[PDB]
């Protein structure tokens, strides 16, 4: 339905065109040919020169496909001589092996410590189909069959001759920025995938050759090299990167949630199977100034603070923030929230930029008795919490937009399983918003305010992406509104971001970025040219701007040679 | 192919380009081939000319002094298995009803050296001549002679052609002669009125067939038979292939097979039939209606369900008689057919010059020995080296039948003769 690596992590994929180009350019292929075969006191040669080679459609998988076009040949079919027409051509059938090979290729994004691989042909090559005509049509199909015999044989004999690498590869390099080893490739492979047009005829772009790699010693014990075509056809790009989702979450949703302050370096489990980091225990969310003016603290139950994907959007979750609110009362409050990692044009540049996607759904249930008891009274508690969570602050407002918004609260309130539900759709948040009356300007301060105060909590975490106990207590013990809690986790969650962001304690370099998203001076920064460099240095193509970047089933980034 | 154009159909022939398509057809035909096969090689002379064709090898072509390679061969699908074989039996061509036998390579076949041959058979399908249904074997053994003709390389120039019948339809001078194989294999009385002794008629193609049939026999006898390149089979084959000369296939003809095997066979005029005798055809089911002793209870006391072919019949006459009156109106409307057999506008018994110089001096294949062809051990795909330019390429020729008109005041035979047929079942004579 998607987007699949089938058990791989990166990947990078170009079109037939572009490696055709690169064929052409490096000019490593054979050029004159003199195929022999002789048998039953027969001998049958073709002699000639051959064009440049071309990598057309018809490989899938392992097989790999190439036209062989001829320039000009002469035949002698026990005697019978005759001249190939220009049009004639065959097509081969190879397979592509990383070969190790004396190291030639420098990576500037990484410490050269690896080995370098080479992809070749193995040691054989088959012929599928061909076309083999004289300049008057005299041949006979016969004819054609024994000179695609000797073709064969000549391929078999004379494979060496195609002196041409197809890739180049550094296995088991550590990277020149420590954090990134996730960029480099311990276990590699190919793919090849090739789609037809609706002309039948060869697609040179919409083809897809791919190169899949494991990285950071994932252990993959099932080599397959079937590739989906749809990956290129989406982004019409020449060259295209893919990070697994897996590796999307187990190394970078656990920094962020992790960075966030809930949760302890011993109090995370990750879970692959489904896509989200949460907590194994009961957590803290941070500290809580209700109407009554007593802090409380805010509990959060086990596996509910959730980071994951879903539609396309990271998605944050919060459910069960229970405690005690007054007078023997309890409510439950559940928030989702959607954001998009989509790429901007500034100032000329590409860059990856999380913005916030659709509008979030709330949730709140409550108690039959509460309702039919003390609906007045805690009602002014409830909003002094609310509040927080909408603005980012706990203050005060007006009692004519209380009662506005109180209208349409008790209008959405309905009697599930003997308990008191609301919901809060789309629509009611973007409502809530306008009526909030808080200009975007005084967000915006709010916005600076949080990253200075992420910045600082940032160096209070330590390498691993953690805080200790008695840090994390000095920092939270202040009094502060839970919504500004929320948009503090929320900043240093969007912070950790930049490593899918930028390439390269780490708290500095975080604070750098704080400074490009705070200030916009990205003058130090290359934005995703580093990013895009650690998908190349590695990787390199017998030689570009990446313009395409979005995730469908996998982190995809689309550019152009 | 298997379909052609309309105007490009045979006369008298019925095409269907659905037969022998399925799995289930194409085995009835190898089993039908195969229980025709048997019910020959049960007879003694149809053994004898099994076991001749079985051992008359084409006659292998020096490509070098001392360098022979092979004629008859068959090419395996990926070219690494070469058959040997001297004749292939296949189904019938565009036509269905088109029994025929045709040559791999014409000057091959036509100078002594002997070529593959290829038959189109039609086992399924008999028609009922007078009183009795036409035997499929005696159909496939003309066949196979006419393979002893190319195999042989004893086949006639294609203008050689003794006249057969005079086109007394028409109101112009014209004889319908026919090809000398068909009237040397047919048989029937008209090959009495030119096997006289003395010969009325002969031609420089009955002196040159036995001089090459003996210069080939000394190349082998000088050249091969003491040759060691080439396996001892072909050794064996040519022995016993110039063992039989060419006048015992002369002598051979479905008059004397006809006589051996005791089959019932049209003898007059029987390669012109197509003019006189609609035919109408009947399916054999060789489970059913068929054995190793022909037709299940003779040929005339046996049953056969009546073909569906007959009404696909393409009936494209030679001539078109109408009977007018004296106003010029259409009465009567009438098809005669034609022979399929190339008309001549001049008279061949004019122009022949009977020869006043010539010298005139047995079981027909007396001299085939079945025993010593069954006991030599066959050719193995290891040792056959072929000739590439063994084959012609194969040429379908289509034979476009003429139509004209004749206005009569007087009715002919075919007037009366269609007149007396009727569909109506209330039938007042």
């Amino acid at each position: 339905g998607d987007l699949s690596l089938l058990g791989w992590n990166t990947e990078n994929s170009v079109s037939f065109r572009t490696m055709n180009e690169f064929i052409k350019k490096d000019n490593l292929y054979p050029k004159d040919f003199k195929a022999v075969y002789s048998y039953r006191k027969m001998t049958f040669t073709a002699t000639g020169t051959f064009d440049s080679w071309e990598m057309t459609t018809g490989a899938d998988g392992r097989n790999i496909r190439f036209k062989c076009p001829i320039k000009y040949a002469v035949y002698d079919l026990d005697g019978d001589v005759f001249n190939s027409s220009t049009e004639n051509f065959l097509l081969i059938q190879v397979d592509l092996t990383y070969f190790d090979s004396k190291t030639t290729i420098n990576d500037p994004t990484g410490e050269n410590d690896g080995k370098q691989f080479n992809l070749k042909i193995k040691t054989n090559v088959l012929i599928v189909t061909y076309n083999l005509t004289d300049t008057d049509g005299s041949m006979s199909s016969e004819d054609k069959d024994f000179l695609s015999l000797a073709f064969r044989n000549w391929f078999n004999e004379n494979i060496q001759q195609f002196e041409q690498i197809f890739a180049y590869i550094l296995l088991d390099e550590t990277a020149k920025i420590p954090e990134y080893q996730w960029l480099k490739p311990t276990q590699i492979s190919y793919g090849s995938a090739s789609v037809e047009t609706a002309n039948d005829e060869p697609d040179l772009d919409a083809s897809i050759f791919s190169a899949m790699s494991m990285v950071e010693n994932n252990t993959n014990s099932t080599p397959s090299h079937a590739v989906d075509n749809r990956m290129l056809q989406l982004t019409k790009t020449q060259a295209a990167f893919g990070i697994s989702f897996p590796l999307f979450i187990e190394h970078f949703l656990k920094q962020a949630l992790l960075s966030s302050q809930f949760i302890s370096v011993d109090d995370i489990v990750a879970d692959i199977n489904t896509l989200t980091i949460t907590n194994n225990k009961q957590i803290i969310f941070g500290k809580v100034e209700n109407s009554d003016g007593k802090n409380v603290d805010s509990s959060l139950k086990p596996g509910k603070l959730k980071l994951s994907l879903q539609n396309n959007l990271i998605v944050l979750e919060l459910f069960d923030l229970t405690w005690e609110q007054g007078r023997g009362v309890t409510g439950h409050f559940d928030f989702r929230q959607e954001y998009e990692l989509a790429l901007e044009s500034k100032s000329g540049k590409q860059i990856p930029i999380l913005k916030v996607h659709d509008e979030p759904e709330i949730e709140y249930y409550v108690e039959e008795a509460q309702w039919k008891t003390n609906e007045d009274m805690i009602v002014s508690a409830v909003v002094g919490t609310v509040f927080s969570m909408i603005l980012g602050a706990s203050m005060k407002l007006a009692g004519s937009a209380l009662s506005k918004a109180g209208k349409l609260i008790r209008s959405k309130a309905t009697t599930i399983k003997g308990r008191k539900k609301i919901y809060i759709n789309r629509s009611n948040v973007r409502q809530l918003r306008k009526d909030s009356g808080a200009t975007e300007i005084e967000l915006e301060r709010i916005n600076r305010r949080n990253s200075s105060i992420a910045a600082e909590d940032a160096r209070l975490i330590s390498n691993n992406g953690t805080t200790s106990i008695q840090t994390l207590g000095d920092m939270k013990k202040k009094p502060m509104s839970t919504g500004q809690r929320i948009a503090i986790g929320a900043k240093k969650i969007a912070g950790t971001a930049v490593m899918f962001g930028a390439v390269g304690n780490f708290g500095e370099m975080l604070i750098n970025y704080i400074n490009a998203m705070e200030n916009n001076d990205y003058s130090a920064i290359p934005g995703i040219n580093s990013f895009m460099q650690q998908c190349i240095g590695a990787m390199q193509w017998p030689d570009l701007k990446v313009t395409f970047g979005k995730l469908q089933g996998i982190y995809l980034l689309g550019g152009t040679l | 192919s298997l379909n052609i154009n309309e105007d490009q159909k045979s006369d008298g022939g019925i095409y269907d380009s659905n037969f022998l398509l399925t799995n289930d057809e194409k085995d009835e035909f190898l089993q039908a081939t195969v229980k025709i096969l048997q019910r020959i090689n049960n007879n003694v002379i149809g053994a004898k000319l099994l076991s001749l064709i079985s051992t008359a090898i084409p006659f292998p072509y020096e490509y070098k002094p001392g360098d022979y390679r092979q004629t008859n061969y068959l090419v395996s699908k990926d070219n690494q298995h070469y058959y040997t074989a001297n004749l292939v039996i296949f189904g019938p061509g565009t036509n269905i009803v088109e029994n025929n036998a045709v040559y791999y390579k014409k000057e091959d076949s036509e100078n002594g050296m002997g070529t593959m041959s290829e038959i189109w058979f039609q086992p399924f399908l008999t028609y009922k001549y007078d009183q009795f249904y036409v035997d499929p074997a005696l159909e496939l053994i003309k066949c196979l002679i006419k393979s002893l003709y190319y195999l042989y390389g004893i086949k006639p120039s294609d203008d050689l052609s003794i006249p057969y019948r005079l086109r007394s339809e028409f109101n112009s001078l014209e004889y319908s002669e026919l090809d000398m194989v068909d009237f040397l294999i047919s048989g029937g009385t008209d090959y009495k009125l030119l096997n006289t002794n003395p010969y009325w008629f002969t031609d420089n193609y009955f002196i040159n067939a036995p001089k090459n049939f003996e210069k080939y026999k000394n190349d082998y006898e000088t050249k091969i038979k003491n040759n060691n390149d080439i396996a001892n089979s072909i050794k064996l084959y040519l022995e016993q292939k110039f063992k039989t000369n060419v006048q015992d296939i002369w002598e051979l003809n479905l008059s004397y097979f006809s006589t051996e095997f005791e089959i019932m066979m049209p003898e007059i005029f029987n390669n012109a039939l197509n003019h006189y005798h609609r035919k109408e055809y009947y399916v054999i089911d060789y489970f059913k209606n068929y054995n190793i002793n022909g037709f299940i209870n003779g040929q005339i006391k046996t049953i056969l369900l009546l073909s569906k072919y007959n009404k696909n019949i393409i009936n494209k006459p030679e001539l078109i008689v109408n009977l007018i009156n004296e106003n010029n109106s259409v009465l009567m409307k009438s098809n005669i057919y034609g022979d399929g057999l190339k008309g001549t506008i001049g008279n061949f018994y004019a122009v022949y010059k009977i020869p006043y110089n010539i010298g005139d001096e047995d079981s027909c294949l007396d001299n085939v020995d079945i025993k010593e062809i069954d006991n030599i051990p066959p050719i193995n795909d290891a040792d056959i080296y072929p000739y590439r330019k063994n084959c012609d390429p194969f040429t379908p020729v289509y034979n476009i039948t003429e139509t004209k008109e004749i206005n009569t005041t007087i009715p002919f035979p075919v007037n009366y003769l269609q007149a007396q047929v009727t569909n109506s079942n209330d039938i007042n004579l």
